[PDB]
RNA sequence: GUUUAUUAAAAACACAGCACUGUGCAAACACGAAAGUGGACGUAUACGGUGUGACGCCUGCCCGGUGCCGGAAGGUUAAU
């Protein structure tokens, strides 16, 4: 639920929270943490690589199963919990047997309702299973590419994948972009559309809500000096050229895929 | 590194020369090829970073040949 | 490539051709797996003299145990028990390696780089036609059940 | 309970595990202490429009009288169910045990 | 809030918000003759770039030029 903030301050005149009081309010499950350093945007080289990363609230990386391998064993949701990794909220899942792990919580998953993975999972979101013996039409979370790898569509807030055709031996997938990939019919995919569907109705509100973030301050190309940027110059506000992104590469409009190796997994682009 | 090793290939640096023969220094690289090769005397795969001459030789003289000159070179494999 | 062979191969000619290959087919398939040596004027006194019909007491001895790998298998009583859902929709699919464990099991210990399907899945319960290449000239056909669990 | 009129159209392939559902089918009903009533397998049939491109189907009458909770698991066993293509669970006020027009 | 340490603290830069556009993951893009690494142990509600710069009422007409995007029948054109 959003709470559109009351306006005590400017800075809290715009703020809309998303509070869900479903998280858990304590402290996360102490083996599945690591370490998650911050880097800043630099690689091995120490150079700014990405730009616009720095700063913000410490985090610890929660290991968070996206390959969901336990098959045949039931499990039930023991609490959620909020994750500063992602934009999706994490399901402490308590096995049978007695491991615990982390899943992407699903959309209607609250606590206590069993999960379960395998090939014999029954059809209800939670449950993953090979996009084999996943209708047709049925809208898929956590998805992956090649079979035991590991989830990697639609793995985000509110995300959700439409198995639109199965062909033999691939299953043509509706992704959130409007992609039409082919993924192999063995691949894992978690049912159900992924939890914190509200998540892109929150405002940050404020300058420093997105320092909190690591999201450090985008200097727009036009103000630049000519050295600085292909945008520079300029006595006033000039921009009398085509835009670019600092290395000339044009922005609105081309088309920068290069990867020849996948252009069979791909039926259409999006529109 | 870029060195053939079969025929001890490398790259030579020379001029991209233009229309109006401007200079400025190149590479030529070899055709470098990572590749697994059948020894029949010792029935495993050698996995040989040859070029593209250096598998017209080994077609020629045989790999038995070509790996018992990467002893005396002094040379891995 | 003038290359010698020691096997037929099905578009190019029998044991001892001198035939012109494509330098990569002998590099890759047919010196790689045994069928050819590269015709080199050593390599022809070595087998157009010596092994010109003593490779015929060798290569002949290489099929003569195909129909002792084949023939024997007359008793066609094959059962894979694999969980499955209800009325097919398998739960644990039968592959090459599967059937390859209860052909082992009746009858020939037999590699799992033979069995042929013309499906490769065999989903749904029910008999199911698995012919065999066990040498690349006399075939099988042995039909395996699929059993509910 | 509450009295429910449920046909289901099988795939023509799978018209000789059609007993081999219906063992399951009425055996949710009987087993959650709910009667069953007429039990009429009308057989394979040809359609007035080919369903799913094809144009025959094995069709099932089964009368029930059971609680609500079963039958909402039993449409939804029709549903995830390939084999069945068309379920239609129509209510009636009454059992109705008196034959079918089409049994004749 | 930030900025010309040492004549410019400003209406400049930032900013939350908005839009366009690229990006299906071995992502785009960046740093590297390459390995690799950042992106990110993130997966389109995500990320990069671009312009505008809370909020309220709004954003009109022109695709000839210059780019970009999609087309590919014809013309013309490289090594070979
Ligand atoms: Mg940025
Ligand atoms: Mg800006
Ligand atoms: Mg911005
Ligand atoms: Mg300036
Ligand atoms: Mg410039
Ligand atoms: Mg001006
Ligand atoms: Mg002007
Ligand atoms: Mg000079
Ligand atoms: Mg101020
Ligand atoms: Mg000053
Ligand atoms: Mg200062
Ligand atoms: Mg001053
Ligand atoms: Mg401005
Ligand atoms: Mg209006
Ligand atoms: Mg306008
Ligand atoms: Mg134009
Ligand atoms: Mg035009
Ligand atoms: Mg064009």
């Amino acid at each position: 639920a959003v709470v559109k903030c009351k306006p005590t301050s400017p800075g809290r005149r715009h703020v809309v929270k998303v509070v869900n009081p479903e998280l858990h309010k304590g402290k996360p499950f102490a083996p599945l943490l690591e370490k998650n350093s911050k880097s800043g945007g630099r690689n091995n080289n120490g150079r700014i690589t990405t730009r616009h990363i720095g700063g913000g609230h410490k985090q610890a990386y929660r290991i968070v199963d996206f390959k969901r391998n336990k098959d045949g064993i039931p499990a039930v949701v023991e609490r959620l919990e909020y994750d500063p990794n992602r934009s999706a909220n994490i399901a402490l899942v308590l096995y049978k047997d007695g491991e615990r792990r982390y899943i992407l919580a699903p959309k209607g998953l609250k606590a206590g309702d069993q999960i379960q993975s395998g090939v014999d999972a029954a059809i209800k979101p939670g449950n993953t299973l090979p996009m084999r013996n996943i209708p047709v039409g049925s809208t898929v979370h956590n998805v992956e590419m090649k079979p035991g790898k590991g989830g990697q569509l639609a793995r985000s807030a509110g995300t959700y994948v439409q198995i639109v055709a199965r062909d033999g031996a691939y299953v043509t997938l509706r992704l959130r972009s409007g992609e039409m990939r082919k993924v192999e019919a063995d691949c894992r995919a978690t049912l159900g559309e992924v939890g914190n569907a509200e998540h892109m109705l929150r405002v940050l509100g404020k300058a420093g809500a997105a320092r909190w973030r690591g999201v450090r301050p985008t200097v727009r190309g036009t103000a630049m000096n000519p050295v600085d940027h292909p945008h520079g110059g300029g006595e006033g506000r000039n921009f009398g050229k085509h835009p670019v992104t600092p290395w000339g590469v044009q922005t609105k409009g081309k088309k920068t895929r290069s990867n020849k190796r996948t252009d069979k997994f791909i039926v259409r682009r999006r529109s | 590194s870029r060195v053939c090793q079969v025929t001890g290939k490398r790259p030579v640096t020379g001029n991209n020369r233009s229309h109006a023969l401007n200079a400025t220094k190149r590479r030529f690289l070899p055709n470098l090829h990572s590749h697994r090769f059948w020894v029949e005397s010792e029935k495993r795969f050698v996995t040989l970073r040859v070029s593209a001459k250096g598998m017209r030789v080994i077609d020629k003289k045989g790999i038995d040949t070509v790996l018992a000159e990467l002893r005396a070179r002094g040379e891995k494999y | 490539m003038q290359v010698i062979l020691l096997d037929k191969v099905a578009n190019l000619g029998s044991l001892g051709d001198q035939v012109n290959v494509k330098a990569g087919y002998a590099r890759n398939f047919l010196v790689p797996q045994g069928k050819a040596v590269p015709a080199t004027k050593k390599n022809i006194e070595f087998f157009e003299a010596r092994r010109a019909e003593l490779e015929a007491k060798l290569a002949e001895v290489l099929a003569a145990a195909n129909a002792r790998a084949e023939k024997i298998n007359a008793l066609e009583t094959v059962t894979i028990a694999s969980k499955a859902g209800d009325e097919g929709k398998l739960f644990g699919s039968i592959g090459t390696r599967d059937i390859a464990d209860a052909v082992t099991a009746a009858g020939v210990e037999v590699a799992k780089s033979e069995v042929r399907l013309p499906n490769g899945v065999l989903r749904t319960t029910g008999e199911h036609e698995v012919s065999f290449q066990v040498h690349s000239e006399v075939f099988a056909k042995v039909i395996v059940n699929v059993v509910a669990e | 309970m509450r009295h429910y009129e449920i046909v289901f159209m099988v795939h023509p392939d799978q018209s000789e595990q059609v007993p081999g559902m219906i063992e399951r089918y009425t055996a949710a009903i009987t087993g959650a202490e709910g009667k069953i009533h007429r039990l009429e397998d009308w057989g394979r049939r040809q359609l007035a429009y080919p369903i799913n491109k094809l144009h025959k189907a094995h069709y099932v009458l089964m009368n029930v009288e059971a609680p609500q909770e079963v039958i909402d698991e039993l449409e939804t066993t029709f549903r995830f169910n390939d084999a069945v293509i068309r379920s239609m669970v129509m209510r009636t006020k009454h059992a109705v045990t008196e034959a079918s027009p089409m049994v004749k």
